[PDB]
Order: structure tokens, then sequence, then C-alpha cells
């Protein structure tokens, strides 16, 4: 946040805990909207052999 | 068959205890075999029934090529029966029984060798390949099964494959065989898995060099 010194001090004052710490804003800290690829494992069942559908 | 009808009537005039002398019980009589393949002298001789596959090959064929040593692999009963390979052909008997006993069976007696300077799955993709020009496609099971089969063969001898898949084609055959009208299906199915059963490593190998060259 750009708040000066002043302001910062005072508002942790008036409220009593630190607040720089614990912003309400979210910045830079997130992640990125651009991801790359994901791969997504498949399950139990994509099996060749051993997988008849009777005993699933 | 021919055979049969031809060896009729000749027992009929010897007698049938004469006949039966021959073999084991259950097995009695005397047979034709084709010994071909990888032999010095491929020849079709006739010869008791329970005779052993090495004496057999020792005597009629002059050796198999290269020498005892040499041998790879036999498919006794023609292109139907399952191969077996050298360490249970050393001293295995020629009938129905102690032939089922080996896996194989006896089939029609048509000894296929084949010596350790071939490829045998190369041998057994064109058996598979053969039973898939010769199916008359009228049943599911057997059409479409074994072009599939047969597809999946052809990948085997380039090991264009995976280990997976070998599994996989043993499940396939178990969806072939007892399935179809008839037994051509069951033929076809059963070279696979007796090549499948007596050289997985082999394909293994295939497969990793496959690999290892295409990276
Ligand atoms: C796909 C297939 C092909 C066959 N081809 C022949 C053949 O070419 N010659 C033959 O004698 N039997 C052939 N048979 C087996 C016949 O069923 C057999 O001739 C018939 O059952 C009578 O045999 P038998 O005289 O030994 O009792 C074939 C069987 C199948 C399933
Ligand atoms: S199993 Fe026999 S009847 Fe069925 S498609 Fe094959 S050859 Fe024809």
């Amino acid at each position: 946040a750009s708040a000066t010194r002043v302001i910062q001090l005072l508002r942790n004052w008036a409220s009593g805990r630190d607040l720089q710490a614990k912003l309400q804003l979210r910045y830079q800290e997130i992640s990125k909207r651009t991801q790359p690829p994901p791969k997504l494992p498949v399950g139990p069942s994509h099996k060749l052999s051993n997988n008849y559908y009777c005993t699933r | 068959n021919v055979e049969t009808v031809a060896v009729s009537p000749t027992i009929c005039r010897r007698g049938g205890a004469w006949f039966a002398s021959f073999g084991r019980e259950r097995n009695s009589g005397t047979k034709l075999f084709n010994i071909s393949g990888h032999v010095n002298h491929p020849c079709t001789v006739e010869e008791e029934m329970s005779v052993p596959l090495k004496e057999l090959i020792e005597k009629h064929a002059g050796g198999v090529i290269g020498g005892w040593d040499n041998l790879l692999a036999v498919i006794p009963g023609g292109s139907s029966t399952p191969l077996i390979p050298k360490s249970v052909c050393e001293t295995v008997l020629m009938d129905f029984d102690a032939l089922v006993q080996a896996q194989t069976g006896l089939g029609t007696a048509a000894v296929i060798v084949m010596d350790r300077s071939t490829d045998i799955v190369k041998a057994i993709a064109r058996l598979i390949e053969f039973y898939k020009h010769e199916s008359c496609g009228q049943c599911t099971p057997c059409r479409e099964g074994v072009d599939w089969m047969n597809k999946v063969m052809a990948r085997f001898v380039k090991g264009d494959a995976r280990p997976a898949e070998i599994d996989s084609l043993w499940e396939i055959s178990k969806q072939i065989e007892g399935h179809t009208i008839c037994a051509l299906g069951d033929g076809a199915a059963w070279p696979v898995q007796g090549l499948i059963r007596h050289f997985r490593p082999e394909l293994e190998e295939r497969m990793q060099q496959f690999a290892l060259q295409h990276q």
C-alpha cells in the first residue's frame, strides 16, 4: 500500500493491530493469470489388461 | 480325412488289434509326419505314433540345421498348435495326450522347426497374417479380433508397442478362443498364446531396443 508512515502509524494505533502485515487488497503476491498447461493424471481404471467392467 | 479313409481298408484287412498294437493306449497306430523348416532333409515319412520328437528328427529329417544346439523352437502340429521351446521338445513324445500335456496338442503332426538364427516373432506374425487372410468373416470374434491381433502382431515385430500391450494381447486371445462359430478362431488364438507364454522376454527386449533407438 502507498500509505505514508504517519498514516500507517495512526491507523495501526487506532485499530490496535499491525495492518501492513495482513492487508485487505491483493497485490503482486497472487498467482499469474497465465499458467503452464496441466497433465491431469488418469484414474485407476485406465489399465489395458485385467480390467473387465464386470469386476468394477 | 484322407488319411483316415485311406488307412481304414488296411485296418480291416490286417485286423484292428494289429493297428492297435502300435503307440500307447488311446494313441494307437501309425502317423504321417511332415518335417519341414530348419532341417537338413525336410521330408514326409510314416512312423509309429509315440516317437520322441528328437529321435524322429534325428533319424528321418537328417538333423536340425546347425546341429541340435542350434534348435530354438518347434511347432509340432501345424500352424494351429502352440509352439514349444527346446527345453520341452528334448523328451516329448508325438501323440494326442502327451502333446496336450505340453500345452500344444498333436494336430496334424506337421512339424515346423526353427533354429536360433531366425526371427520367431516374425514367423508367428506371418502365421497370424495367414489366419487373417483365411478367415471367412462370418462371426464378429474371428473376423474383427483376428484382424486386430494381426495389427498388434505386426507392431510387435517392429517393437513399436509397449509391455502393457503383451498382457492385453493375451486377453484378446481369451476373447477369440471358445467364442467363435468354428475352430479357426481357436487356431488363430493359440499361436499367439504359445509365443507369448514361451518368449515374453524376447518381446520385452525388442520393445526396449525400439524405445532406445527411437528415443
Ligand atoms: C479352420 C479349419 C480348417 C480345416 N482344414 C482342414 C483341411 O484342410 N483338411 C482336413 O482334413 N481337415 C481340416 N480341418 C478339420 C476338419 O474338421 C476335419 O477334416 C474333419 O473334422 C474330419 O476329420 P477326421 O477325418 O480326422 O475325423 C479344418 C478344421 C478347421 C477348424
Ligand atoms: S471363426 Fe470360423 S466361422 Fe467365424 S469368421 Fe472365422 S472362419 Fe468364419
